[PDB]
C-alpha cells in the first residue's frame, strides 16, 4: 500500500466502517506550541499537514484563552469553561481556603480538588461509551470520582511512536470495549522555540518531523482501512514569542528592594503578599497599585485591580487570582529582581490572547467536515459543543453557544432558537400632573416645548415609519424574569424605560451621512415628561455645584435631524443617567467626533446604547435583590451608579447601502468602564485625540458578552437562519 | 551553541573546588539533563554527576557518592559541581555534557560537550 | 573519494601546486542577493558554507555601495571606484552628452563608452597574468580596447552544473594559457527573493540548492588535488527587503497628473524633465523640491539636491545623476502614479546602503586567509586591494586605503606608512599694534584682558603641558601643497590660523567629567587679538543687525575648567567663523548639551572642530585658486562662508580610563551641513530636543572621509601600527 | 500561487476575443516565460503563443502566426492574449502556463496551470 499522502483528494460522503461503528470515533491530536504562522509560512515544507487542510475544513487563526498557557487551554478545550470557571488558571497558582500551592513538577498536580467543571470523557461515560486517554492535561485525575476507560500517568521519556503504536492497538481491541474518543499529545515544536526561539533552523526540523509522526499515524489508519471512517482534529494550544534579554521589567527600581512580597514573573505577572493567608485579604493592594501608575513615559507595562481588567478576558471571578495584574505591552515581561526569574533570551508565551503571534490552529478532516472549505476566527472554548455533535452526546452546560459553529458541520445535529420574552412589555401611559419647576436657567435658544400632548400624539402611520427609521432590526428583547419595562417611542430614538430601577435601560437611534452635529451649549437645561412620575434625582438642583456625580444623554442632543440647532425633546428627564466628572470627557469626544467619523464613513450607522451593573466582576447581570442593596445615598437621596457603559454600532458591510436595508451586517461593539478618574490611560501633556480612541480600542468586546452583561437580546427580526446570527454575534472585531 | 567550564586549578590533597559550567545557544531549564563527564589516563569516559535542571532530582556515581554536590542556576543557565575531600586518584579532565530527548529514537545519547578543564592533585 | 564536507578541518601553512603556480590562483565566486542574515539564521541548514567560514576568514557584515544594486556593486569590486567615479551608477541611467540610455535589456549594454576605471582584468593583462571570466558585469565589454582572455557573453539559460564544469576545464588548461584569476556568477537567491520575499520556502530551497553547487566545486576541485591551492573568495553584492503594497508614495497627489517630467521608481526614486537634453539644465528643480517639502506629517519620503546628499554616500560628483532624488524611508517605494511602475507584493533592494537588511555576504578561504577568525565591517570597494596582494601585483588609484585591510592576510605584503607634511609651520609672533575699537557693547561681567603679553607668555613647562593636556595624539598635519598656516596656544585650547583664507582651520580641546558648562549671555563681545593683523570682517560692527550672516566660536565660550563663569579668551578675534542664523540653533543645542551629556557618559572627550570648504561637491578639499573665485561680497566687504562643518570626538573604549591615556580609542565623527534654513528637517510645532540630535544622527562619517574633505591628517603619535591605526580610521559609527 | 483566466465565451465565426490571465504567488516580471496552451478534443498539447515578460520577445505557433498578439501587463500581473478572425476549429479550451528555468535540469519544463475557460464558435 502506498503512503496516504500520495492519494488523490477524494470525497467521503458516507462512512463505512465495521460493526460497532455506528457512530466514527472522534481524534483529538494536538502539537504543543505549533502557532498559525508556521502554516502560514512553511507550509511549503510540510506536505502531510497541508494536504490535510486542502482536503477539509481550516482556519486561519483561533483564539486562546487568557492566560496563553497549557493547562488551562488544554482543559478549556475538554470542558468548555473559561478558566475562571473550571479552576485551572496557570502552570502556577495558590488557593488560601486549601492553603495550598499547584505546580508542574509537584505531586499537587494530581490532587482532585484542583479540578473543576466536567470533561468530556465524564460525559461520555454517562452516556454510554468508552474513551481511551493517552497524556492530556487533566486525564489521569480522579474528577468526580470518574477515570476514563484506558489512560496514562504522564511521563516525558515514552518516544513519539510508541504513543502512535498504542493508539493504533487500541484501535485494533474487539468491539467488547473498544473506545469511542481518544486523544494524543506531543511536547514539541513548543520545547525548541523555548530553546531556539520561533525563528532558526531546529524550529524547522521539529516541525518536519511531527510532520513525519502525522504522517505515520495517517499511513497506519489507511493500512487498517479506517481512513474513511475516523473524525480528525489536529489542534494546537497557543503560539510562541520571541523574548529578548533587553526587555525585562524590575520592580526593585520603582518598589525597592523589599522583602514582604512574592510575584508571579512572565508576560501575566502577578502581585501577592508573603505572609498568606493571613494577610491575603487585609494587605493593601491599592497602594502599590498607585505606586506604580505610569511612574515613567511610555512605560510597557499597566497595573491593574483584578476587577477592572477588560471584560474580554473573563479573568477575575475565581478567589486563585491575586487582586493585582499587570498588563505587558507584545514582547516584554516583567520581575521582582534579575534572581527571581528564568533565562532572558528565549522564546516565550502566555501574553494577552488577541495578539498575532499567540494565535493557535485548529484543522479538521473526515466524513463529519467539510471538504475544501475555509472558516473565520473562533475560540478554543467552543471545540466542546462541536464534539458532542460528533458523538451524539447532550453537551454539559458551558460558555459556548450552541449552533454558532454548525457550518463546520455536514449534518447538523442541533438547531439553534431565538430566546423568547418572559413577559410583555407593559406600557407607560400619558397622566396629567402639575407643572413643576426644576430650577434650571439654560439658552434662551432652546425652543421650550408647548404642549405634551399635542406633539407626542402620532397616528399610527407615524409610529410605524418610526419604527421602521429608528428600529431596522427590531426592539431589543429583555430575558430578566421579574423586570418591568415601559416602550418610550420619540421622533428619531427609542428607548426602554425602568420603573423599578428608574433609569433607561436601552437606547438605539441612527445617524445618517448627511446628518449634521451642532455645537452649542445645552447645559443645566432639563424639560420634564409627563409619562413618568416625578423623581427628586431628576432636578437640576441634585446635580448643581457636585462634586461626587453629574447626568447624561443616552441620545445625543447635538445631532438634530431636521434643523441645524439642536433636539430639544432630546433633553426631556427619561433621558439621564448618572455621570462621574471625569468619564463626561470620553462621552463627549466620542459622540462629537467618532460617531460622525463613522457616519461618514461608513454610510450610516444604527447606534444602540445603554449602562450595566456588575458589582460581582462575575459577567452576568445582577439580580433585582442584589442590585437593591448596592445604591449609594448622597444628599439624603438614594442612587444607583453604573458600573459599564455600553455601546453597539451597526452598518452594511457593503458602503453603497444604507443601514436600514443591509443585505450584511458589520458590527462593532464595546463595553467601556465607569472610573472615577482617568489615572488608567496617564493623561497627562498629552492631546486629547488618542487615549480616548486608545481606551475604546482596548476595551471592545462581543455582542454576546455584552448579552450576557445586560439580559439584552438583539437582531431577533433579520430574515437570515438563527446559525448565521448566532455566528455573527461571536464575531470580535479586529483591527 | 557552545558550553564554557571554569574553576579548575591545582589543589593539595583534601581541598575543595566549585567548577561552574555555563552555556549559551540554548536553554538549561528546557533541557533532559546536565551532567559531568571526568576522562583520566588508563580509564575512559565515566558519568561522575547528572543533574535535571527542572525537576531537581540528581544522579551520582558510586565512586563520588557522599563527596560531590551538583545544582543548578536557572536564571543564569550555569550548573554548579562542588567537590571536597579530594582523593589522589581524582586528577583528570572533565567536560560539561548536555543529554537528548529520547523522542525520537534515532537521535544520539548525548548532544554537545563542553572544551574541559584539567584538574590535578599533588603533595 | 570521500566528499570535501566530510574532511576535518586543517590548516595550510604552505601550498602545494603544480608548476605554473608559484603565485596560487584566486577565485572570485557570487552568489546575487545573498544577505548576510540568511547565514545569521539558516546556518544550520547550509553545511558547506559553514564549514566554510568556520575554516577560514569571515565578516557578520559587508557594507555595499549607494545605490545598493546589480552593477554598482558587480563593478565597484572589480575597480575599487565609487559609483560616481567609474560611471555605471545604476541599472537604469541617462547620459545626455552622449544622448543616451542604459538599460539591461537593450543593446546599449554593450556599448563601451558606458564603463570608466580600471577592472582588474586588464591590470592582470598589463602585469603579464591571464584571467578567465565567466558572467561577470563588464566583462564582456572591450574596455580600454582589452578583452578578459577567456569570456563568454552573458545568457541565462545556461545550467549552473555547465559553468561549474567549464571553470574546472580551464583549470585544467595546461599552464602555456593557464588563466591566474577566474570568476563564476550566480542568479539566485535573487529572483526567488523578488519573486517570494526574504521569508518563504522557496528561498530555503535556493539557499540549500546553491549550497549543493558550492561544495560540487569544492567536490571538483578536491579531486584535482588543489584543495590547498587555489584562493576561495564567496562574496555577495546586496540584501533583500520585502515590499508591501500598501507602502507606495504617488507623486500625482501632489504634483497633479503633469505629463511633462519622469520618474525612476523604487527605493531610489530620482525625477527628470521629459525633454532632453535641451532642458536638461534649464529645468525650475528647486520648484518641485519644495512643492513636496514635508506636505504631510511623518512622510516617508525626503527631496534632496543631489548636492546637499550627505556625504558618506558619494552620489553627486558624475552628471549621469539627476539633479533631483528622493530619500526613502526602510519598507517604502515611491512612483508617479500605479501604471509606471512594477508590482508591489514582492522583494525589493536598491535603499540605503547602512539599513540592516542591505549587508553583504563575505567569506575567504585558501593559503593566503588566516583560519578561524571573525573581522569587523569593511566596505567592498576595499576588495580590490587585497585581491592586488593575493597576485602580486601593483594596484591602479582606487578611493580604498592600502593596508586597512591587511589583518585578514597571513603574510602580508604591503606595508603602510604615515604621509608627511609639505612645509614646515610657520609661527605667528606677537607685534606691538594700537588698541583699536571694535564698537562692542557686552555684559560687564566678563573679566576683560588687561595685558596681552603678560598672560600669553609662558615658560615651556606650560607648553609642555598645555601640549599633554590639549593634544594627547598630537597636532593634525596639513598635505595641501601651498597653505601657510601658523599654531595658536591657548590655555585650554589649541588652534590652526590660516593667514591665506584668514580663518581657522581646526581646533582642539578636551572636556572632562567633572566641568561645568555656564548659561551666561556672551553676545557682541569681541576682544582683539595683537597677533594677526585686524581685519574688518573682525569687527561686530559687520555682523549689527545682519539678516544675512553672523558669526560663531569654534572652542565654546560656555566651559570654563577653573571657575563657574565663562571664559575670557575664547572670546578671542582668532576663534571666529561665519554662520548663518539658523544653524546656530545646532551648534548651540550640541555645545549646550550633546557635548556634555557625551563627557559624562564616556568620562571625558577630546574634541575637535573646523569647517570645511567644498563647492564641487566632488569629496575632496578645493584648491586655493578654486576658493578664491568662490568668495561672495557684501557690505562691501569680501568674505567665503563654508560649506560644512566637521566635529570629531574621541575617547577611550573602557570607560575606567581618562581620554589622556587611552589604551584603545573610541571615535565618532560628523560633517553637517550648512544651510540657510532648516527646511530639510521640517521643524514645526515640535520640540528642538530630538530633530537636531537625528540630524547629527543621519550625517555621520568617517575619519577617511573628514581627512579627504579637510587636507588634514590625525594620531600620527600613537605608538600603534600603521595598520592598525589605518583599520580604525576607516570604522563608520553604527548605533 | 495560483493563476485566473477570464474573457472566455461563445462567438460567431470572424469574432474578435480578449483573453486575460491574472496571477498572484509570484512574480511575471520575473518569471522564465507566459504561454497559453489550448486543447481541443482528439488533439493534445499546444503552444499557440508564449511571451518573455522582461524582454518582450514572443514565439508563435504556424496555425496562428499573423491572427493572435501576445502582450504583458507588468504592474498588474497580466498576461493579455487577443485573438481575432476565429476559425471554426478554434474552439477549443485554454490554460495559462509559466515555463521553468533551466537552470536545475531536474526540473519539469513546465510549473503551473491555470483553470482554463473553455471558449467556442459556431454560426
Ligand atoms: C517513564 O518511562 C521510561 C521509559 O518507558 C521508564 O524507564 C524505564 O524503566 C524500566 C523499569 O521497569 C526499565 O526497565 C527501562 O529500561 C527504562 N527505560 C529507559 C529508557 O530508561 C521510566 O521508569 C518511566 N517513569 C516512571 C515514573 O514510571
Ligand atoms: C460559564 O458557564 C458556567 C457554567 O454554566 C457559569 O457558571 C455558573 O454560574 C452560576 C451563577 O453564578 C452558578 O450557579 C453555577 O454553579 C456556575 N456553574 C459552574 C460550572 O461554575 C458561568 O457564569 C459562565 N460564564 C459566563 C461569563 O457566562
Ligand atoms: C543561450 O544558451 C542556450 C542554451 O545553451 C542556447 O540555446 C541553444 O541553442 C542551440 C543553437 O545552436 C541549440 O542547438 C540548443 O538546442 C539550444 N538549447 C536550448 C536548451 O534551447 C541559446 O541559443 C543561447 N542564446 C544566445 C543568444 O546565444
Ligand atoms: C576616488 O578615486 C578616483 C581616482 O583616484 C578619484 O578621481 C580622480 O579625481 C581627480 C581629481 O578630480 C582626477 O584628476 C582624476 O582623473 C580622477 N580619477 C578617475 C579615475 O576618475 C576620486 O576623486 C576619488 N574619490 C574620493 C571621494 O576620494
Ligand atoms: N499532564 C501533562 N500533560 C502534558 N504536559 C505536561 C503535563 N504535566 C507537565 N507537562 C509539561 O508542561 C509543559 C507545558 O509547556 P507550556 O505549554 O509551555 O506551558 C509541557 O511541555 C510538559 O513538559
Ligand atoms: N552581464 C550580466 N551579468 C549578470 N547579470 C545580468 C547581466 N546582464 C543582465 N543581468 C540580469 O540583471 C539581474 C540583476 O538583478 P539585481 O541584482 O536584482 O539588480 C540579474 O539577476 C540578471 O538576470
Ligand atoms: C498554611 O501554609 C503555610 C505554608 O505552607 C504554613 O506555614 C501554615 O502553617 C499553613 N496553615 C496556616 C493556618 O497558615
Ligand atoms: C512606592 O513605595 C516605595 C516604598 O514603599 C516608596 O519609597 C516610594 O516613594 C513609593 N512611590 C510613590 C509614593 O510614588
Ligand atoms: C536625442 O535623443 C532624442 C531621443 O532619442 C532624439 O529625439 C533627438 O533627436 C536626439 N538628438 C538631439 C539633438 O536631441
Ligand atoms: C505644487 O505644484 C502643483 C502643480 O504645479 C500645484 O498645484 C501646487 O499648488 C504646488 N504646491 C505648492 C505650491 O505648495
Ligand atoms: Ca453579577
Ligand atoms: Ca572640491
Ligand atoms: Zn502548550
Ligand atoms: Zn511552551
Ligand atoms: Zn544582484
Ligand atoms: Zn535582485
Amino acid at each position: 500500500e502506498k503512503s496516504w499522502v500520495e492519494e488523490p483528494c477524494e470525497s467521503i460522503n458516507e462512512p463505512q466502517c465495521p460493526a460497532g461503528f455506528e457512530t466514527p470515533p472522534t481524534l483529538l491530536f494536538s502539537l504543543d506550541g505549533f502557532r498559525a504562522e508556521y502554516l502560514h509560512t512553511w507550509g511549503g515544507l510540510l506536505p502531510v499537514i497541508s494536504k490535510l487542510k486542502k482536503c477539509g475544513t481550516y482556519t486561519k487563526n483561533m483564539r486562546p484563552v487568557y492566560p496563553t498557557k497549557a493547562f488551562p487551554n488544554h482543559y478549556s478545550i475538554v470542558t468548555g469553561l473559561y478558566p475562571e470557571s473550571h479552576g485551572i488558571i496557570d502552570n502556577k497558582m495558590y488557593d488560601p481556603k486549601m492553603n495550598a500551592s499547584f505546580s508542574l513538577k509537584s505531586k499537587e498536580k494530581f490532587n482532585p480538588e484542583w479540578y473543576k467543571g466536567e470533561p468530556i470523557w465524564v460525559t461520555a461515560k454517562y452516556q454510554g461509551l468508552k474513551s481511551g486517554t493517552f497524556f492530556w492535561p487533566g486525564s489521569d485525575v480522579e474528577i468526580n470520582g470518574i477515570f476514563p476507560d484506558i489512560y496514562k500517568m504522564y511521563n516525558g521519556s515514552v518516544p513519539f511512536e510508541e504513543r502512535i503504536l498504542a493508539v493504533l492497538q487500541w484501535l485494533q481491541l474487539p468491539k467488547d470495549e473498544r473506545p469511542h474518543f481518544y486523544t494524543l499529545y506531543l511536547e514539541e515544536p513548543d520545547s525548541s522555540g523555548h530553546s531556539y526561539g520561533p525563528v532558526s533552523s531546529e524550529v524547522i526540523k521539529a516541525l518536519q518531523r511531527v510532520d513525519g509522526m502525522v504522517g505515520m499515524l495517517m499511513d497506519g489508519l489507511k493500512e487498517l482501512n479506517l481512513h474513511r471512517c475516523l473524525n480528525l482534529i489536529l489542534i494546537s494550544d497557543h503560539g510562541m514569542e520571541q523574548g529578548s534579554c533587553k526587555k525585562y521589567i524590575y520592580l526593585n527600581k520603582y518598589l525597592g528592594d523589599v522583602k514582604n512580597i512574592k510575584v508571579i514573573y512572565g508576560p501575566a505577572a502577578r502581585l501577592r503578599p508573603s505572609d498568606v493567608p493571613d494577610k491575603y485579604y487585609s494587605f493593601n493592594y491599592e497602594g502599590i497599585a498607585r505606586n506604580l501608575s505610569c511612574r515613567e513615559p511610555n512605560q510597557h507595562f499597566k497595573p491593574y485591580l483584578k476587577h477592572f481588567l477588560p471584560k474580554r478576558l473573563h479573568f477575575a471571578k475565581s478567589d486563585r487570582i491575586e487582586p493585582l495584574t499587570f498588563y505587558l505591552d507584545p514582547q516584554w515581561q516583567l520581575a521582582l529582581n534579575p534572581s527571581e526569574r528564568k533565562y532572558c533570551g528565549s522564546g516565550f508565551h502566555g501574553s494577552d490572547n488577541v495578539f498575532s503571534n499567540m494565535q493557535a490552529l485548529f484543522v479538521g478532516y473526515g466524513p463529519g467536515f467539510k471538504h475544501g472549505i475555509e472558516a473565520d476566527t473562533f475560540e478554543n472554548i467552543e471545540v466542546y459543543n462541536l464534539m458532542c455533535d460528533l458523538l451524539n452526546l447532550t453537551p454539559a452546560p458551558n460558555n459556548g453557544t450552541h449552533g454558532s459553529l454548525n457550518h463546520l458541520l455536514k449534518n447538523p445535529v442541533y438547531t439553534p432558537k431565538h430566546p423568547k420574552e418572559v413577559h410583555p412589555l407593559v406600557q407607560c401611559p400619558f397622566t396629567r400632573n402639575p407643572r413643576d419647576n426644576l430650577g434650571c436657567s439654560c439658552n434662551p435658544s432652546i425652543l421650550p416645548i408647548e404642549d405634551f400632548q399635542t406633539q407626542f400624539n402620532l397616528t399610527v402611520a407615524e409610529e410605524k415609519i418610526i419604527k421602521h427609521e429608528t428600529l431596522p432590526y427590531g426592539r431589543p428583547r429583555v430575558l430578566q424574569k421579574e423586570n418591568t419595562i415601559c416602550l418610550l417611542s420619540q421622533h428619531q430614538f427609542m428607548s426602554g424605560y425602568s420603573q423599578d430601577i428608574l433609569m433607561p435601560l436601552w437606547t438605539s437611534y441612527t445617524v445618517d451621512r448627511n446628518d449634521s452635529f451642532s455645537t452649542e451649549d445645552f447645559s443645566n437645561c432639563l424639560y420634564q415628561d409627563f409619562r413618568i412620575p416625578l423623581s427628586p434625582v431628576h432636578k437640576c438642583s441634585f446635580y448643581k455645584n457636585n462634586t461626587k456625580v453629574s447626568y447624561g444623554f443616552l441620545s445625543p442632543p447635538q445631532l438634530n435631524k431636521n434643523s441645524s440647532g439642536i433636539y430639544s425633546e432630546a433633553l426631556l428627564t427619561t433621558n439621564i443617567v448618572p455621570m462621574y466628572q471625569s468619564f463626561q470627557v470620553i462621552w463627549r469626544y466620542f459622540h462629537d467626533t467618532l460617531l460622525r467619523k463613522y457616519a461618514e464613513e461608513r454610510n450610516g450607522v444604527n447606534v444602540v446604547s445603554g449602562p450595566v451593573f456588575d458589582f460581582d466582576y462575575d459577567g452576568r447581570c445582577d439580580s433585582l435583590e442584589n442590585l437593591r442593596q448596592k445604591r449609594r445615598v448622597i444628599r439624603n437621596q438614594e442612587i444607583l451608579i453604573p458600573t459599564h457603559f455600553f455601546i453597539v454600532l451597526t452598518s452594511c458591510k457593503d458602503t453603497s447601502q444604507t443601514p436600514l436595508h443591509c443585505e450584511n451586517l458589520d458590527t462593532l461593539a464595546f463595553i467601556l468602564p465607569h472610573r472615577t478618574d482617568n489615572s488608567e490611560s496617564c493623561v497627562h501633556g498629552k492631546h486629547d485625540s488618542s487615549w480616548v480612541e486608545e481606551l475604546l480600542m482596548l476595551h471592545r468586546a462581543r455582542i454576546t458578552d455584552v448579552e450576557h452583561i445586560t439580559g439584552l437580546s438583539f437582531y431577533q427580526q433579520r430574515k437570515e437562519p438563527v446559525s448565521d446570527i448566532l455566528k455573527l454575534k461571536t464575531h470580535l472585531p479586529t483591527f | 551553541v557552545q558550553l564554557v567550564e571554569s574553576g579548575g586549578g591545582l589543589v593539595q590533597p583534601g581541598g575543595s573546588l566549585r567548577l561552574s559550567c555555563a552555556a549559551s545557544g540554548f536553554d538549561i531549564y528546557y533541557s533532559y539533563y546536565i551532567g559531568w563527564v571526568r576522562r583520566a589516563p588508563g580509564k575512559g569516559e565515566e558519568l561522575v554527576a547528572r543533574i535535571s535542571p527542572s525537576y531537581g532530582s540528581t544522579s551520582y556515581a558510586d565512586s563520588v557518592k557522599g563527596r560531590f554536590t551538583i545544582s543548578a542556576d536557572i536564571s543564569k543557565n550555569t550548573a554548579y559541581l562542588q567537590m571536597n575531600s579530594l582523593r589522589v586518584e581524582d586528577t583528570a579532565v572533565y567536560y560539561c555534557a548536555r543529554f537528548a530527548y529520547p523522542w525520537y529514537v534515532a537521535d544520539d545519547a548525548l548532544d554537545y560537550w563542553g572544551q574541559g578543564t584539567l584538574v590535578t592533585v599533588s603533595s
